[PDB]
Formats: C-alpha cells, structure tokens, sequence
RNA sequence: UAAAUAGUACCUGAAAUCGUUAAGAUGGAACGGAUUAAGAGAGAAAACAAGUAAAGAGGGGAAUAUUCUCUUCUUUAUUAAAAGAAACAUCAGUGAUUAAUUUAAUUUCAAUAAAGCAAUCCCCUGAAAUUGUUUUCACUUUCUCCCCGCACUAAUGUGGGGAAAACUGGCUUUAUUUCUUCAAUUAUUUUUUUUGCUGAGGAAUUUUAAAAUUAUUUGAAUUUUUCUUCUUAUAAUUUAAGUUGUUUCUAUACAGUACUUUCUUAACCCACUCGUCUUGAAAC
RNA sequence: UUGGAUAAGGUGCCUAAAUAUUCGCUCAUGAGAUCCCAUAAAAGGUGUUGGUUCAUAUGAACUAGCCCUGAAAAUGGAUGGCGCUAAAGCGGAUUACCGAUACCAAGCCAUAAAAAGAAGAAAAAAUUUUUUUUUAGAAUCUUUUUAUGAGUAGAAAAUCGUGGGGU
RNA sequence: UUUUUGUUUGCUAAUGUAAAAGAGAAAUUAUAUAUGUACCGGUACAUAAAUAAUCCUAUCAC
C-alpha cells in the first residue's frame, strides 16, 4: 500500500483510539476524576491529614534513630583518636 | 509629524552561522530596544521587510522589499533569526529592516 | 540551488566545469572526472568544484519535460507527427536543424491544424 | 454543525472544493474530499464595540471601531467616516490590533450600542466583493491621469453594492456623531493616528 | 500496541519475540545536549555513559 | 547601534574592553567618535605598560623600517590600532567597519557641544579592584614620545570652564522652565491635570 | 562575378597571439566554489483569456460544375475559465516557546486566634557519665534592668561582670486554610499561549474496513454523567483515508523598468599547482 | 535538499554563542591561559592562601595551592592576534546558548531487496446538448514499499561520442 | 545666488547612497563618595545616589 503521513498515535485521537481501544475510557475517566469539585477536597483535606500523623511517629523515629547512630560512630572514632593520641 | 511608523527597527547582522562556515538561509537580526531571549520571544510571528533603493526603476519606483519573517530567538541577547523568500545580500549586513506589527 | 516552478524541480543549474579549466586554454569546462592522485577536487576540499553525482538526479515523473510541461520531439518531416496527433498535449514538437523553408512551413502549418506546440516556430523567415 | 473531539468543539462550516487535479490513470477528479472546514475562532480581545489600529492599508495607523464579525474570519470596522475619514471597511484581524477600550463602556453610548447593532447586522461579505461588471468597466478605460482617476471614482461610486454600504455608513456615524464628539478626549483619540514613539517598547506597551 | 508495551515494561513470557519484532528506536538528540560522553555518569564530574538506572528516564524524553 | 553616531567619552574606560565594545558596534555598522582617549587607562602598572611598549617598539622589519610595524605614539591613534587588532580589518567589511571610528585627544570642536557617553562594562571604577595598579594612556604615551600631553591638559581646563559656564545658564534655564510648569498646570482642565498627576508628569 | 571579407598567400577559415570600439573592475597576483544583489543582453515554447457574432483573405472534405461542412490567418466587440505568486484561515506531520493540571509517594511547611508548658529552657543541636537502656550541663532574644569603663563604640551606642520574663524562639490543645501557606522531587494523568518549517500522493473493484465525532435509537454497566463507557440500528462528517478554501495581484499584456534566462561586476564565507613516484607533495 | 536538535569544542572582539551566574585562588620590573602540542629540573622564598603536629595568642616545625628565583641566542614576533587583572588567568559549580557532510522528521535521485501485476468512465466549464483534458498494460516492463549511498590500486555494469559497413 | 520640470560618430539633458522614518538629548568629577551655593583648600548649607528605569519632542486638519 502507498505510504501516507504517519499520523501522531499520541496526539491524534482517532489513530490513538484505533492503536488502544481501551484509551478512550481510560481518558474519559481520568476527565471526569479531574472534574471534581473543589469544595470535597477542601473538606476532606484535615480528615485525609490527621490520619498520617502515626506515619509521621515511626517516620520521625526512622531517621531520629539514624542520626543517634550516626553520632554514634562518630564519638566512638573520636574516643579512638585521643586513645591513640597517647 | 507624517509618515506613520509602526514598526520597531533592527539591523541585518551577518547570516545564520559559525565560525568559517555560513548558513545563508537564516539572517541574523537585532531589534532595538531588546536585548533577551524572552523579549526577542515576543516577536517570532511578525513579517520583516528589507526595504532597500536601487539605482533606477524597476516598477516606475526606485524601491523595492525582500519580505522575511522572524523564526525563533538566536542566543540569549535578543538577537532573531529571520527566513526572507530570498537570501539577502551581504552587502546588506548592517541595514535596516522593518520588524512589522502584523501579523 | 533548486528552482521550482511548478511540479518541475530543477535540483541544480549552472552545469559542472572540469577542474582548472577556468585557467587552462587547453582544458574545456567539458566534465572529466578529475583521476589524480592528490586532486583536491576529487578528494572533496571544501569550496572548489564540486562533482557530479547521482543525488542532483531530477524527479522521474517530470525529469524529460521542457518548462512548458510537455516533452520534446523533434521531426524532420510532415510524416513524422502522425504519432503526436494522439498525443498533442504532452509533446510539442521542434523542427530539425537542417530543414529548409518550405518543409519548414509545411510542418508549422501541419502543427498548427493538429494543435501541436512548436518550440522553434520562427526560425528562418 | 461541529466535532468535539477530545473536548474541543471545533465548529464546521461548508466548504467547496473547485481545484481539479488529473487521476492516476484514467480520468480528472476533484483533488478536495472534504466538505467541512473548521471556523475561524478569532482572537478572545475581539468584540464589536472595540477601537482598533489599522496597520497596513492607505489608513494604516488610523484608529477605528469594530461593526460585526463577517462570517468569514475578516471583520468589518467603521472608524465612524463622519469623524476620522474611515470608511466602512472588511479588515483582516491579524493586521489589526485591538485595543482595550469599548465605545459602549461609555455610559453615553451603551444606550445606543442596540441600534448600532440592528445597523451593522446587515452588512455582508458579498457586499465588500467588488462586482466583474464594474472591474471591467473600471479596467476598459485603462486603454488624463487626474481624468483616469476621477473615471474610477465615478464608477467605484456607481457602483450599486457600494451604495448600500454607504447608506450603512451615512447612517451608523449619524447616530455615533454626537456621542462621540461630547467626548472632547477621545472623539481626539479616534481622530488621531497611532504612531510608535522611539521611547515606546511594543514588547512591553499593552495593545 | 498496549500488549506490546505490557511485554516491554513487564519482561513478561513474550519478551525476546516483541523486541525482535520492534525495530531499532532512532533516537533524536537530546534537546538539552549531553554533558560529557567522554566521562561517566558515575563519575564526580559531569558524564554520561554507564548505568543510569531510573535517570535514563529524563534523557530519553528529551532524546525522544 | 541605532543613532546616526555615537560619541564615547573615553576617560576612565580600560582599553581593551572599550575597544571590545567599540569594535563590535563598529562591525554592527554603528557610528562612534572616540574623545579624551588621552584619559584611557589600562590595568597593571605604568612601568609593566612601558614594558609592553618598549617590546612593540623593538618591533621592525630590520631590512626596511619604513614597511614595518607603524608604532604611533599618540593615544587616540593606540586606541585606534586596538580597535583594528579587534577587527577583520584586511576584508572589505572589516575596512569600512574601521573607517566608520573616529579618535581624538581631548575634545575638538563639533564633540564638545554634544551628548557623550559612557560605556560602564568597561569603566575602572566598575573592572578593577581598588588595591591594584593601573596606568594614564597619556602618561604612557607621553613617556614613549608623544609629548602632547600638557597642551591636550590645558585645551581641557578651557574646555571646562566653557562647559561650566553653558552649564549654569542651562540650569538657570531649567529652572524657569520648571516654575512655568508648575504655574502652568494650575491653568489646564483639572481631568488633564489629574492624567499629568496620576502619571508623574 | 551569384559572390571579391572568392583578387592569385585566392574553398572553409578554429585556437594560441594581436588591433578597434563599447561596458566594467583595479591598495603587494589572478582565476575559482557556494549564496544573493545590482546592472546589461537576449526571451514567450506554461509564464491569462478557450469559445461566440460580423467582415476580408484563403485552403480542404463530403454531398449530384452546384450545396453543406471543417478549418488557418487579419480586424472589430464579446465573454469566460485556468495558472502562478502572496496574504489569511483550516487540517495533518515535525519542532520551538508559556501557562498550567488529576491522583499518589516522599519526616515538608507556614500561618490565623484562644488557652497552656519549659527559662540556658524548649523542636533541635552540642559536650560528658558485651548492643541497647538511662542521667548531667549548655544551648535564646531583648528596642529590659544593675555595677564597673561610666561615652570608653563600627553604631542611633559600646567592652567586661551579674540579674529579669518569655515580646521573640520552641513545644502542648481546639477551630480554620481565600489573612497567609499548601513547597520540592518522583510516579501517574489532563490541558494551554504565541509561533517556524513541510503538503509526498491523487487509490477502475480496500482513501475500504474499522477509528473518532455529530444527530437520532436499543440494552447494559458505572467511576453517577452537558466529552462516562460498552453495543442495536440509521444517516452523516473528519479528528479517519499525506492541504484545502477565500480574496487579491500578475492582468483585463503580447515582451517593458515586470517575469524567465545568460553574462559582467561586486559583497559575506571558503578556496595552495596540476600530473607523478611516494608512508608522506602546495612543496625549497 | 528543507527544517529541528546536538557531538567535539566554545560563548570579550576577531568569531556564531555569557563582558552569564556562583565560590575560592593569583599581581608576575619577562603572570597565565584547550589532550596530541610544540621543553623545563634539582634547589630555594619572612609573597600570599589554606591545613597538620608540638610548646602559655603567642613561638616553632612541617605540609601543598597560586606566585616568585633558579630561567641565556642569534632578521622583528607571537596563549593564533588584539588584548585581558571586580579576568577575557587558575580550580570548581549552576544554567542558558552557539556549534557538523554525524543524529531526527519530510521530499527527491540512484543501488539493493521486497509486495504485486499478461480492462472500466472520471472531472470541470457552458447550455437535457456541446466543449476541455485524460480513459494506462512496453516483464532488464509497470505500480507501490523499506533500507542504504566515502573510496586510491583494482574489477564490473549501464550509458555518451568518432571513422567505416549492412539494413 | 533662488523657482519649475526632470535624470523612465563612442557620447553631448541628466542619479548616487555601508545605511532617515523623532537616527532627539554639550557639566564636571569621585568610585571607601561627589556636585552647586555662600563665606574665609577649609567651614556651613542644599542637591544626588536603579544614575536615559529619565527628560524633551510629536497628530488639535480646512
């Protein structure tokens, strides 16, 4: 067959609902997920928060631990130098 | 007083180019009052006019115009890059040519 | 440079000369192959005399056409338009070199009744 | 009549098709399948009431008013004769730039911004076209400058088409006139002509 | 297209036969540039072969 | 680059900076009129630039000096072989963007009654740090052999008190011209004074 | 003499070389490549007008030396159409630019106003008593106060030595996030401003089929709807199924000041003497 | 060939692109300035900038960055030149940009390979009737598709010409 | 020296632009500060310190 423009699969809907069948329900959905109103994400935004707060516990901790351990070392090479120094 | 302007100035620098090699499908053009890339963004659609005399007449007139238009931004200076439908001439560099405000 | 009038796309003018023949009497701008062994031109330095290659090669659907977007033929004869009464449109005609006065004028008026173009039509009166 | 693909609205209008174009290997056809063509979408800062700058005419840097939206991308503009000279005029919007005032901002002349509308609803593309029989009686006489000219006024004007846009002009600056010309500052605006000062940046001033 | 890109990203039972099918992809240069292709990405200077690991990502958007 | 020419008070500017400039306004195809080159400096002290110039100055083709390198002593012609040395001068362009520069020393007639400018990417007071040395083109120059410098001095000091004295009428001027503005704006339409007002004229 | 620029060196009469005239260039080579520009020569075979009516000159063919018909030139007036090019717009392909955006992940934050806690004290951080665990002091602002120098400062303050609470800074509660903040990176999605270049092809049995969109219609699903999805049928359209339209101009010309083209000059960039032997030649 | 974007390398001028941003170092009365590359050493410095280890913010000893001495050649002379010191030098860092006959998209030529092939009306312009184009079928051929294209010595194919012969 | 028309046998009418579109802009100087004024370089007082990021000039025909 005659060679024609190659048509942009990404941009050009036609073609991109021809090469994936299952594309325009999946953009439909996402259009639609994006239309939602504000208003529910203004109201829901502290309830969704508020429960990440025991996350945030074990999340300060992880790294509160790293650091002590850090420090650790670090004093443990110090005490190591002045005993050598002598 | 007369003769209307609405056109911003600019001056036909050498043509699109390296070091000891040129590339005479694009004119380098540098328009007045910019000086950045994103000012020199500002005009990338307008038409240009290289408006220049001639020793006689050619069409009852002593004028004629090579029409171009502006492409993209060349560095960072504000300096452009312009395509006429004709490669202006060297013995241009250094003019002036007509940045339009249409389109 | 090209030059595109039309359909037609001439992808170079100004025809190659031989290499040193702008400063060699003895050597005509006719194209030689430069063979050589330290040629410059041959070796492709950059700004002398270019060669011809088979890229410069015209479209195939308009390569023979003349700028009138008909192809040429040339006759000698009233006999010999026979063939461009079916094909008028696409063939002008161009009289031979050598043809006299009267043969000359007996192909102009045969031309003209079949509608036929003619390149050389006022040679020789 | 429109596709909305993708969420667009697009917008189709009628389209013809006259280029012909011969067939691979027997006949001619029409080389334009289409029939439908997207419209125009013209610029957001374009409304009717809007006083626009001529660019490139024999009134290019004249300042004039915005009529109607000509069905066919071009618009045509009335920077009002009676008071700056402009005639009726189908302008191109791209060699046009709009400014950001409105003649019915005004309190003075939104009042009449609805007959200024049942005026301009009737001007047409067909009318700006220039008529063969009169191109050809305008170019006849081609075959006594100052007489050639008058000659092509005289015809320009007889021209039926172009009395109807006239009478659309005569009567669209009788009731813009006085309005306008209460306004001392801007019936001066309109009356003048935009020029680009060499302290002025057009990359920087707003349109 | 989609199965093909679910064999590619998933290096799933039809792996061999989709690559092999897939010619070649013919890049464009990056729209930034490189930085070196001399030195490594690895290496403290600024460089670009080796294993990107998930930095391929950026540069095949701007090579693509 | 866009004015029929520009004129360029040279005093305090490094040379080789200012030439820079000057020369790639020169091949934009810009006008400019070099003035006061003799105030030129140039970084580093003046003993190292006499240095630099004692090595030029044994600069000659030994088989005929006449063909060597012309040295040129005065500071508006140093100025102008820098320019030069900045320029493709041996190409047509190159030719007519060096005959489009102008030098002198001091300020001859027709440039001491108009606009000079400064260009301040070249200024020392902006290039050079305060703790090193720089040296007077004029000073150099006179210790080369140019020995112009006194007279260029006293031409500039009467210079300067023509310049003062068109200064003082100037503002006198200035100022009646302000108090007539500002009597004039109480007799104008109060809209176009608030227009004048709201837009600080 | 047909012819003497066929005059005895006599057919034709090339190149090298030289003369005349004209035009142009000309700062220690000249020429050249590539791209244009300015001039000067030429040019209409696509670079508009097919046809129609009349009269003038002709040529043919058919019809049984007399009728019809076909046409070629010239003039008159009498109409189109098409072709190219520009501008704008549309679409598609390929970029450039500036505004964003859904949903998640990653110790984020930062505020508003009402209480409270700690005072070298707090979120932190620092120094000391087979791994964890625990303890001590030492960490802050002052446009505060006291003493000494008591004006000594860089200072519209200052150096040293002591106190003070808690504005500041930190923490704990409740309500809010449009007063203010809601960042950044990544993953996953959806758009958007202004714009450059390009338009191959032309589908008599795949430019079809489908895909999308529009308007009806059937049933279902569902994220629950003015772009929700999946089909049942119909009719269309293009986002399918590689550029189409409008308006001008050329132009109401028959060759010019326009258009095409050759040549001559410039100008920007580039360009070393060819052949040969040679590892290697512009080669002193 | 038309656009785009880059490599190497550059962005003070010559020279297209930064007198860009950000942090240090260096003053040279022969500073220094891109692999190959167009020389520099042993030994020194109370120049300045950081570090290290010892002695009640002082005295030492080291260490290594830049700078300086060591460092002399013949025509006049070369970081390529100008010149540059709030670098246009040296060591980084962050961006943007410029920059190929390389890369990407599209067109066209040829080469190679491939898919396939031994008959019927289309359009437009005038006014149902005319007019204008075409209405194809050559197998070393026709249509379409993809990839590819340096080249001495050397080889081959297809073409282009000359004297003479048959047709 | 001023106005109108034009430069559309080698000659005897005759045109060229490296750059018009508002091509607008005269104080001097210091950069770890300057400039004006008034008294005797000093004293005092003002001014200036994104300076062109400004100011000035344009359209109101008859």
């Amino acid at each position: 067959k005659k060679r024609l423009q190659n048509k942009n699969s990404l941009t050009n809907f036609a073609v991109r609902c021809r090469l994936n069948p299952a594309y325009k329900l999946l953009r439909s959905l996402a259009v639609l997920r994006m239309r939602k109103s504000i208003l529910e994400k203004s109201k829901n935004k502290k309830e969704k928060r508020v429960q990440k707060q025991i996350q945030k516990k074990e999340l300060q901790k992880i790294n509160h631990d790293y650091y002590k351990g850090v420090a650790k070392a670090v004093k443990k090479k110090k005490k190591r130098e002045e005993k050598k120094a002598k | 007083l007369q003769a209307v302007r609405l056109y911003e100035k600019g001056v036909i620098l050498g043509y699109k180019r390296s070091q000891r090699n040129q590339d005479p499908n694009f004119t380098l053009i540098s328009i007045k009052n910019v000086n950045t890339k994103k000012h020199a963004q500002f005009y990338v659609g307008k038409r240009v006019a290289y408006v220049y005399r001639t020793t006689k007449h050619h069409d009852g007139v002593k004028i004629k115009c090579i029409w171009g238009k502006v492409c993209r931004t060349h560095g960072n200076s504000g300096v452009i890059r312009a395509k006429f439908k004709t490669h202006i001439p060297p013995k241009a560099f250094g003019d002036r040519v007509r940045i339009l405000m249409y389109p | 440079a090209v030059k595109k009038v039309g359909k037609i796309i001439k992808k170079r003018t100004k025809k190659f000369t031989r290499f040193q023949s702008n400063r060699f009497m003895r050597v005509k701008p006719a194209w030689r192959k430069p063979r050589g062994i330290d040629c410059r031109v041959r070796r492709r330095y950059k700004g002398t005399n270019l060669m011809p290659s088979i890229g410069y090669g015209s479209n195939k659907k308009t390569k023979f056409l003349l700028p009138n977007n008909k192809y040429k033929y040339v006759v000698k004869n009233v006999k010999e338009m026979e063939p461009l009464i079916m094909n008028h449109t696409k063939y002008c005609v161009q009289i031979a070199h050598n043809v006299s006065s009267k043969k000359r004028k007996q192909i102009i008026e045969r031309a003209k009744q079949m509608n036929v173009s003619v390149i050389n039509a006022k040679a020789r009166l | 009549k429109h596709y909305n693909v993708k969420g667009k609205k697009k917008v189709l209008v009628p389209v013809n098709a006259k280029k012909t174009i011969n067939k691979k290997y027997f006949g001619r056809k029409v080389a334009s399948k289409k029939k439908y063509v997207v419209q125009r979408k013209l610029r957001k800062s374009i409304e009717v009431g809007k006083v626009a700058i001529i660019l490139t005419g024999k009134h290019m840097g004249k300042r004039c008013i915005i009529t109607k939206i000509l069905n066919s991308g071009l618009l045509a503009v009335v920077g009002p004769y009676e008071i700056n000279g402009v005639p009726l005029k189908r302008v191109d919007s791209r060699y046009l730039v709009v400014t950001s005032t409105n003649i019915f901002n005004f309190e003075n002349i939104a009042k009449l911004k609805d007959d200024f509308l049942n005026y301009a609803q009737d001007i047409d593309d067909d009318s700006f076209i220039k008529t063969l029989e009169i191109k050809k009686k305008q170019k006849k006489l081609l075959k006594f400058m100052n007489n050639v000219i008058d000659k092509i006024k005289e015809i320009r004007k007889e021209d039926p088409k172009v009395q109807k846009l006239e009478g659309i002009q005569k009567d669209i600056g009788s009731l813009l006139k006085p309005e306008i010309l209460k306004n001392k500052v801007f019936a001066h605006y309109l009356k003048s002509k935009f020029t680009l000062r060499n302290d002025m940046v057009l990359h920087k001033m707003k349109f | 297209i989609e199965d093909m890109v679910y064999q590619l990203y998933t290096c799933g039972p039809v792996f061999k036969k989709v690559n092999n099918f897939l010619w070649a992809f013919k890049l464009k240069p990056p729209r930034k540039g490189f930085k070196a292709k001399r030195h490594a990405f690895n290496e403290p200077r600024p460089g670009d072969w080796g294993n990107r690991e998930a930095h391929i990502n950026e540069l095949i958007n701007r090579m693509i | 680059m866009y004015k029929k020419e520009y004129v360029i008070d040279c005093k305090g500017h490094l040379l080789g900076r200012l030439a820079s400039l000057i020369a790639k306004e020169l091949l934009n195809g810009q006008r400019i009129v070099a003035v006061r080159c003799e105030d030129i400096n140039i970084s580093g002290s003046l003993y190292r630039n006499k240095l630099k110039y004692q090595e030029f100055l044994r600069l000659r083709t030994n088989t005929n000096p006449k063909k060597g390198p012309l040295h040129l002593r005065e500071p508006s012609k140093i100025l102008w072989r820098c320019v030069r040395g900045m320029l493709p001068h041996k190409t047509y362009k190159g030719q007519l963007a060096l005959k489009k520069l102008k030098v002198c020393v001091g300020m001859p007639y027709p440039y001491d009654k108009k606009k000079k400018y400064v260009l301040p990417s070249a200024l020392r007071a902006f290039r050079l740090k305060k703790h090193r040395r720089y040296c007077r083109l004029g000073t150099l120059s006179s210790r080369v052999g140019w020995n112009y410098d006194t007279l260029v001095k006293k031409n500039e000091v009467l210079r300067k008190q023509v310049s003062k004295a068109y200064y003082k009428k100037k503002v006198n001027n200035l100022n009646e011209k302000k108090e007539i503005k500002t009597e004039a704006l109480n007799l104008i339409n109060p809209e176009q004074r608030q227009v004048l007002e709201n837009f600080g004229y």
